[PDB]
Formats: C-alpha cells, structure tokens, sequence
C-alpha cells in the first residue's frame, strides 16, 4: 500500500542484492527503478523445486530468475551489475540525477561543458541512402553534456534507447529509435 | 599579377589534395576536385570551387579509372592536371591522354619517369652522371682478386654473399681490399661447407644506412636548384614515420656534394619539375644514389620550412613555363624541421595495425607554436578500409634541432584523436628517445629500440609518482563537483565535510595508498609516503586538461571513467587505466569473488534473422577489429556484421543467399 501510495510523490529504488522469492518480489516491482546485482541476486514468485513437481521443467535458480534473466528477457530489471561495490557506485551515480520529491524541479548541477558547443561529427552521421544504419547513440553522446549517458535496460529491446543525461547542468531524459 | 592556368584538377584524395588546393587558391587559380562516392563530404570535395563523382568506392574503380577523370575534364575545361603523390602521378598513359586533349600534366616528362623506372638503365645514367656508383653484378664472382676488382667498380664497403642458403651464413661486409681477399675466401668455404655451392656474389654494403635524400627543382629553361637533404631513417614496415630536415648527420661539404650530384643527374636526365634524389649514407659519410623519385613526396613540407619555398607553387610556375626565379646560392637551411605522420593503427600490434571507424571528435593542436598540420579529415570523417590510414601529417619547426623535437612533444601530448586508434604514442616516444635525440638512427631504429614490441611509455618512479596524484585529484575533483546543487529552497543541502581522501589506486597490479586533500585550486597528495602538489583549473569537460605538479607543467587527457572507479588517462602520450576506490571501498572489495570472465570474441554470429547480401572475408584472410565480415538484409535494412577483434577466418560458415537465423555461427576467428 505505501508504495502504491508514494508511486509519482518520492522516488522509490529498489536494489536486488540477493535471494528474493514469493510475495517479496512484488514490492520492488512497484518501485520506480529495479537494479540487480549478477549471479548472486535472482527474482522469482515460485522456485525451480515447485516449477519442476507442478510443470515437469528442469531449470536452475539464475535460469528461473537470474540478472540476465530479468535484465535481457522479462523486462522486469533496469541493470545488471557486477558486485555489490561496483553496483552501490553505480547506485549513488544514479541517485545523483533523480529530485527529492514531485514538489521539487529537475535538478540542476554545476556544469562545465559550454551550452553552445558545435558538434559537426554530426552533419555526416546519417547515410543517404535509407538501406544503411547509423548507431543513435552516437548523437546521444554527442550532444549530451560531457558525453555521459546513463542508459536504462541497455540490453532489452534494444531497437529503442532511453536514459538519463545532462543538458547544461540539468537533468533530462533521452527517448531514441535505434535503427542500428 | 603573374598569368597562370585559370582552373587546375587536382586528381588525389587525403591531405595532398587540400594542400594543393590551399596553393592554387592563394595564387588565384580556380580549383576542381575528383572524388569516390564514400568521400562525397570529403574536405578536399568542400575545399574545391567545383567537384566531380569519379566512380565507385574501391580506388581501382575511381582513382585509377582514367577514363572517368578524363571526361571530367573535359566537362570542367580543366587547363591542367596535378597528380600529387601515388595513384596516376607516374602513369604514362594519363599524361598521353592529356596531351592528347592538350591538358598540362604539373609534373615530369613520362621518358625522365620511365628512366628512373627502369632499374638497370637509371644505374648506367648514374655512372654517366658521374653519381656515386650503384653497380649490380649478374654473373659469379670466380677468386679472390676478381672479388677486389669487382669491390673496387662498386666501392666500398661491400658485401659478400654465398648464392645459396639464407639466415646470413656466408655473408661477410668487406671494407677493404684485404678484407676482400679474406672475406671472400673465408665465405667460400663456408658456403662449400654449408650449401655445397661455392658460388659468391658481392654487391655494395651501407654501415648504419640511414636514408637521407636530396629534393631537386627543374624547369623546363634547364636550370635546376637543390633543396637541402631530408633525413627519413625511422620506418616500420618499410613506411616511414617520422622525418627531419635538415640531417643531423650531414656537414656543409658533404650535402653540397649530395646536392651538387643530385642536380647533374637532373640536368643529365633533362628533368622540369620538383623530384627527390635518394642516398643510402654510410658512417663514413660516403654516399650512394638509391633511387630518383619523380613526384612531389609526402615528406615534402619539412623541406619547406627550412627553404622558405612553397612546392606546389613552384611546381605551377615551371608548368605555366615561366623561369624559376632561384638561384642555389639563394637557397639556405634556415632552423630545423620534423614531420611525424599520424596514422590510424594500433601502435601496440604489430609497430602498426590498420584501424577503421568515424572520428567522433578531431582538434588539431594548431594553438601551440611553431605547429603546421597537413591533413585530409575533419570531425564525423569515416576512416575507411579502402585507402591509406593516414590522418594528418604534423609538422614542428624551431631554430635549431632541440626546439622543433620539444615543440613536436608537445604538439603530439595536444592533439585530440577520438574513435579511431591511431600512432601519436609511438611517434612521441620515438621524438623524446634518447639514440634519435643524439642522432644515432638507421633504417632498423624501430626493431632495434623495440625488439620485444611496442609497449608504450615507460613511467619512472617520479612520473608514476605524478600521474598517480593527478589521477586522484581528479577523481577527488569529480566527486566533489558531484556535490554542487543549485539552491533547493525545501531542502537545503548539506556538504560532506571531508578533509582528507583516502584511496586505493591500482595502476599496473599494483596497489597504491593516497592521501589527497584540497585547498581551492590546489590537491596535496601523499603517494605511498611522496608528497606533491597539483594545480589547474580542474575544466572536467574541456578534452585537453593541463596541470601543475610540483611545477612541472603536463597536459593530460581524461578518455573514459566510470561509477565503478575504473579511468583511462592519457599522460605522455601512453594511455593508461587506473582504478580508484575509496579505502573503506577497496577493503570491503576482498570479499568478492573473482567472476569466470569467458567471453569469446572469436566467434561471429547473426544477431537477427536475414539473409546474407554478401561476404567480405575467406578463411585465411586478415580482418582488423570493426571490420565489416558480411551484411545480412532484413526489412531492407542492410544490417552490417563487424569483425570483433583482428585476425585471421578460421573459417566462414556462411553464403551469400542464405537465410540465416538469430544466434547461428557466421565465422571464426583465431
């Protein structure tokens, strides 16, 4: 309930740091942004014992569950990490974009990249002829301040981007077709 | 107010072609560029008043598709034809055509081409030239004083050679007629011993054989001037890499006489353009004619600097026909030039691998002094598979030798490379090594200063020590910038109160405990026990990034980093990663386990249903990394596979015209 109740108030990050089966898993599936960490963290309602009595299916637990998984085939993860250093650094990186709450504006940060930066490698990005693809995350490295792009569910449906970036200072998010 | 060709076709791609075009606007002539389909945006297409398609993208379709150029002229009115270096500049047959459609070629006549050509007549031409000789000897060498006869024609030293066998048994440099005798006789029964064949051949030997050659000017009048000597000793590959005028070697008689031979050849041959005479010098100073190359060269503006004298133009005045307005008591060596080409290879594979792929970000470091750059690309250019990698050629002038190889340094530490590999690092250790500083340099200076391989820079314990700090004042620099939020009214912000940073830093497999504080602009850094002070105005978005250690200034760039602590740091030149932690980071770190890591890049597989257009590569063919392998369609999209690594096709498992599926093997590589 208080999540449903805190869904669009405050930002709520959910960080999958190990086993987490049944009714557990639902709680961070209503929260904003769901990271999990590889290998040692996996995400399931019923366990591979119940799926193999009830369906006669033999799988493993990182099989059912697994950060690859729920990061490449069920879209249920946002990110994958390594360990749980590499994925805490990752997670104040993260936090450092997202406002206090829905009362407060983007935040909005010191910046040194200049606002009216030129980007000619762009006039030649798109080929002429409509059969040739480009990568759009080229433009999106391009134009975003100081090159930095925190990409959310890089390995799922990849055909499309989205992520977060600075223009400026302030934080914005980038939606992109991918016809790479 | 000199009359010259109206419009001129400048029929070359790359850096020769903007700089031929910089000329002819400067003289006012109007300028017409040829062009494949791939460099359409080109900056030689952009630089020229009018452009013309030529053909395909593969340079045997375009470049040298003569008859596609030849109708370009025609429909330009094109005056005249400037070939520059490569390609059609020594093609007979273009400059038939030409006459025929009475179009100047801006170059020699094709019997001065053919003759240095021809290897045994350009030798008789030599002699009679009186040049220093180069003789070749087709038949047996029978005893030992044939051997001090022939020795003598050749001049020493010379070489003795078994005619069988290989790996230098029955090889002795011989540098007099004593030697001769014995050299000859020794290596005799070695090859009798070792090969069964006696047989000797003696041809000429060079000690430490540096490459230096003597830029000649010709007119059509007949009078002829010597451009000083250029030295081009350092090459990889049989490529050179980095030249310098004047040679360090060479003294005000012996270049004179090296210039004073190269213009009789010229006048000999009755030579009307600006050509190169080549020497093999030895450690004795004695010289020996190589080649007489008949084109502008690539590592003509070392030459320029020196001279004072622009080629190009000077190449547009003998072929308008007017006189050379030079005398050679006019042409001085005036402070010192190197050139460094810049490739886009990998340095570390190989001394140079081809590399591909578009230049997200190019800036020329034109700000710093005495700097020129000749280069034939701009940001977004595509660096493609079809021609040479070169990128730019960059050029330090100075006074004397030392201010133009520090300038140069400092010229290769500034320039901004992005999205390809490229050389800068092998180029800026050959410049600061401590044989080319003293000039002691051969043709074998590469293999011989790098027998193992490339490994990049080699940090000493003080520049460890330095780039260890600067690499953790910026890290500290990062976070602490990571902290200033704009006013948030609601809720105020709290800064961290951190006097002193302590990390873990792992340079080489090597851990290193820092200690960094800062005061303003100033990071003090304890370094395993060292300290120092780093300076700047810490721009974490400017490419370039220059600091101040200890006083020692040093310009760096930051080329990644990411939340996990991993950064790359090019620093002299060499990129190299670090990685940062915290120290309550670093030791909660030992309670990770180690992952498997196994991730095989040598296997090429479909990523999406299609079927293949084509197949670029057989087995056994050489792929460098980003190299497209085949194309599969699907939604007519013309989806391109690229190679993961370079190397070599195991085998390819794939046709053209099958539907392949997702997740299917397409090739194998080693």
């Amino acid at each position: 309930l208080r999540n449903v109740t805190a869904s669009g108030v405050i930002p709520q990050i959910s960080l999958i740091m190990g086993p987490c089966a049944g009714g557990a898993v639902y709680s961070p599936a209503l929260t904003d942004f769901t990271f999990m960490v590889k290998d040692t963290s996996y995400l399931f309602i019923t366990g591979p014992d119940v799926v193999k009595s009830v369906t006669n299916e033999d799988v493993t637990q990182e099989e059912l569950g697994g950060a690859k998984t729920h990061t490449t085939m069920s879209g249920v993860a946002h990110r994958a990490f390594e360990n749980d250093v590499d994925a805490l650094c990752n997670l104040r990186d993260f936090f450092n974009y997202l406002p206090l709450s829905s009362q407060d504006p983007a935040p909005v940060r010191e910046c040194h990249d200049p606002s009216d930066r030129l980007v000619p490698e762009l006039d030649t990005i798109v080929p002429l002829e409509s059969t040739k693809a480009y990568n759009m995350v080229d433009i999106i490295h391009s134009v975003v301040d100081e090159r930095e792009f925190f990409e959310i569910m890089p390995n799922y449906a990849k055909n499309i981007i989205v992520g977060f970036a600075r223009m400026n200072g302030r934080t914005v998010g980038i939606v992109g077709n991918q016809p790479k | 107010n000199e009359k010259t060709f109206d419009k001129i076709l400048v029929a070359n791609r790359g850096e020769i072609a903007c700089r031929v075009i910089r000329t002819c606007k400067k003289m006012g002539i109007k300028t017409v560029a040829i062009h494949s389909d791939v460099d359409a945006s080109s900056v030689h297409v952009k630089m020229a008043d009018e452009a013309v398609c030529v053909g395909p993208a593969p340079t045997s379709k375009s470049y040298l598709n003569m008859d596609a150029i030849m109708e370009a002229i025609k429909k330009t009115r094109a005056q005249a034809v400037h070939p520059g270096y490569g390609f059609l500049s020594e093609n007979k047959e273009f400059a038939r055509c030409l006459a025929a459609e009475d179009v100047v070629f801006i170059g020699p006549d094709t019997h001065a081409i053919q003759a240095m050509g021809d290897k045994i007549e350009s030798k008789l031409l030599a002699k009679k030239a009186e040049v220093n000789t180069i003789p070749g000897f087709d038949g047996v060498v029978k005893d030992a004083e044939e051997a001090v006869r022939i020795a003598r024609e050749i001049g020493y030293p010379v070489m003795i050679k078994a005619s069988a066998g290989g790996g230098g048994k029955g090889m002795r440099i011989a540098w007099d007629d004593e030697e001769t005798r014995d050299g000859f006789r020794l290596s005799s029964q070695e090859a009798a011993s070792s090969f069964g064949d006696d047989r000797l051949l003696i041809e000429k030997f060079i000690d430490n054989p540096r490459h230096i050659e003597i830029q000649v000017l010709g007119d059509k009048h007949g009078n002829a001037l010597w451009l000083n000597e250029r030295e081009c000793s350092i090459q990889r590959r049989n490529q050179k890499v980095v030249e310098e005028a004047p040679s360090i070697f060479l003294d005000a008689e012996t270049r004179r006489a090296m210039g004073e031979q190269a213009v009789a050849l010229a006048r000999a041959v009755k030579y009307s353009s600006a050509g190169t005479v080549e020497f093999l010098v030895d450690s004795k100073k004695n010289f020996y004619f190589l080649e007489m190359n008949t084109r502008l060269q690539v590592e003509h503006p070392v030459t320029e600097c020196i001279t004072g004298l622009d080629l190009v133009q000077e190449m547009i005045r003998v072929a308008k026909g007017y006189p050379l307005r030079h005398k050679q008591a006019d042409i001085r060596i005036n402070g010192w030039a190197v050139e460094c080409r810049v490739y886009a290879e990998d340095p570390y594979k190989s001394f140079g691998l081809p590399s591909i792929g578009r230049l997200s970000q190019y800036q020329e470091p034109l700000h710093l002094p005495g700097v020129r750059v000749d280069s034939g690309i701009q940001p977004g250019s595509d660096i493609s598979i079809y021609y040479d990698p070169m990128i730019s050629k960059l050029i330090t002038y100075g006074s004397d030798r030392t201010e133009a190889l520090k300038r140069m340094a400092d010229a290769l530490d500034n320039y901004v490379i992005r999205g390809v590999t490229h050389n800068i690092a092998l180029l800026r250790e050959v410049i600061i090594n401590s044989r080319f500083v003293k000039g002691d340099i051969s043709t074998k200076f590469l293999s011989d200063v790098y027998p193992d391989g490339f490994k990049g820079h080699m940090l000493t314990k003080s520049e460890k020590n330095q780039l260890l700090a600067i690499a953790s004042s910026l890290f500290v620099a990062f976070q602490l910038r990571a902290q200033h939020f704009q006013e948030n009214s609601r809720m105020p912000v709290i800064k961290p109160d951190i006097a002193n940073w302590e990390l873990s830093v792992k340079l080489h497999d090597k851990v290193h405990t820092v200690v960094a504080s800062n005061n303003g602009s100033v990071f003090s850094v304890e370094v395993d026990g060292s300290k120092l002070n780093v300076t700047s105005t810490w721009n974490l978005a400017s490419p370039l990034l220059s600091v101040s250690v200890d006083g020692t200034q040093r310009t760096v760039q930051c080329l990644s980093r990411e939340a996990g602590g991993n950064m790359s740091i090019q620093f002299l030149g060499t990129v190299y990663k670090v990685n940062i932690l915290t120290r309550l980071a670093a030791e909660l770190n030992k309670f990770m386990l180690e992952k498997v890591t196994e991730d095989t890049s040598s296997v090429l597989r479909s990523p999406m249903p299609g079927v293949v257009v084509a197949v670029s590569v057989k087995p056994g063919d050489a792929v460098a990394e980003g190299q497209e392998i085949c194309v599969i369609e699907a939604m007519k999209m013309q989806n391109s596979m690229t190679a993961g690594k370079t190397g070599t096709v195991k085998s390819v498992h794939c046709q053209a015209g099958d539907t392949v599926g997702e997740g299917d093997l397409l090739v194998e590589l080693e």
